[PDB]
């Protein structure tokens, strides 16, 4: 049962750097080694088969090599929209073995997020909870803090961007009926490095 | 133009057994072999096994030889999976795939086309649909907001798919009920808030229930 050893397992390029994925067959195979990119939400895409060509419509700038058991994926010049993890899959011996995966993310200027933010709607009032939703949209690098007061929010995070390459984050505070009805403003607190100062948006119950 | 449409995935209780189907279409279904590779969230791909839709016979895997089974339908151009005594461990995104070129070439074999994929996921809890609320809106920001419903996923849409611009579907976390929740939001021209309608629809195929929701301000 042949063992795929991909490394390494997530790397952060910056756009047209040269990206070199390594793929360590456990026994020896031939040429019979297939590269495929899976990008969040989808399903894993053909790029290179027999081990080096290229399947039709792919961009030129993907290579695949091979010196022994180990097998080389080259992105040649990295784009922004190539942010995707990679696998090999040998079709040597029978069952099919995939690689571990390696995340390749791109390094990128700061940006600043645009922030939001959300009354609970009249519709979600009555179930007995409302939910406050701070928005922010399209920030780079990912580190950045979100304060309302705690114990209450969730987050989280979009993926990378395949055009920007930047971020969003949904932290949402869902405290209770009246409760919400208690008080009166509400703000969430933004601190992220792109942004000079911690910016905070708020609106008034009414 | 090759679409494979994946359906079936959902809840299944520890122990019992649900059945998925690829729709393969846009070529001859009895020309290519149909095969099933696996994801569980997170992790690595997992070859399942195949089928020859034109001999019917089967490629297995002696791990799954048991339980799984593949089989395919000529005259539906569909392909199935079936999946018995499941357990907490079998919870993984389903993908079909094709497996071109045309013939055995020896040298190019691979999973050319593939299914979007299908969450099927493994546990005592039960179902029940999302509910849909809205959160209302230079540059407007205006979203809607999924709540309670389980299992996973929701897949939201906006203005139909006209909308893909500016969309950003959150990824869902899990409360303490356990219930899952997510939002997703767009950003549009506010000249064009009154002049453009926004609405959202937040399909959820384990319940068969889409909830199209209307965001206005």
């Amino acid at each position: 049962d042949i063992q795929m050893t991909q490394s390494p397992s997530s790397l952060s390029a910056s756009v047209g750097d040269r990206v070199t994925i390594t793929c360590s067959a456990s026994q020896g195979i031939s040429n019979y080694l297939n590269w495929y990119q899976q990008k969040p939400g989808k399903a894993p895409k053909l790029l290179i088969y027999y081990t080096s060509s290229l399947h039709s419509g792919v961009p030129s700038r993907f290579s695949g090599s091979r010196s022994g058991t180990d097998f080389t994926l080259t992105i040649s010049s990295l784009q922004p929209e190539d942010f995707a993890t990679y696998y090999c899959q040998q079709y040597s011996k029978v069952p099919w073995t995939f690689g571990q995966g390696t995340k390749v993310e791109i390094k990128r200027t700061v940006a600043a997020p645009s922030v939001f933010i959300f009354p609970p709607s009249d519709s979600q009032l009555k179930s007995g909870t409302a939910s406050v939703v701070c928005l922010l949209n399209n920030f780079y690098p990912r580190e950045a803090k979100v304060q309302w007061q705690s114990g209450n929010s969730q987050e989280s995070v979009t993926e990378q961007d395949s055009k920007d390459s930047t971020y969003s984050l949904s932290s949402t505070l869902t405290l209770s009926k009246a409760d919400y009805e208690k008080h009166k403003v509400y703000a969430c607190e933004v601190t992220h490095q792109g942004l000079s100062s911690p910016v905070t948006k708020s609106f008034n119950r009414g | 133009e090759v679409q494979l449409v994946e359906s079936g995935g959902g809840l299944v209780q520890p122990g019992g057994s649900l059945r998925l189907s690829c729709a393969a279409s846009g070529y001859t279904f009895t020309e290519y072999t149909m095969h099933w590779v696996r994801q569980a969230p997170g992790k690595g791909l997992e070859w399942m096994g195949g089928i020859n839709p034109n001999s019917g016979g089967t490629r297995d895997n002696q791990r799954f030889k048991g339980r799984f089974t593949i089989s395919a339908d000529t005259s539906k151009n569909t392909a199935y999976l079936q999946m018995n005594s499941l357990r907490a461990e079998d919870t993984a995104v389903y993908y079909c795939a094709r497996r071109g070129p045309y013939g055995n070439y020896y040298n190019s074999y691979y999973f050319d086309y593939w299914g979007q994929g299908t969450l099927v996921t493994v546990s005592s809890a039960s179902t029940k649909g999302p509910s849909v609320f809205p959160l209302a809106p230079g540059t407007a920001a205006l979203g809607c907001l999924v709540k309670d419903y389980f299992p996973e996923p929701v897949t939201v849409s906006w203005n139909s798919g006209a909308l893909t611009s500016g969309v950003h579907t959150f990824p869902a976390v899990l409360q303490s009920s356990g219930l899952y929740s997510l939002s997703s939001v767009v950003t549009v021209p506010s000249s064009s808030l009154g002049t453009q309608t926004y609405i959202c629809n937040v399909n959820h195929k384990p319940s068969n229930t889409k909830v199209d929701k209307k965001v206005e301000p």
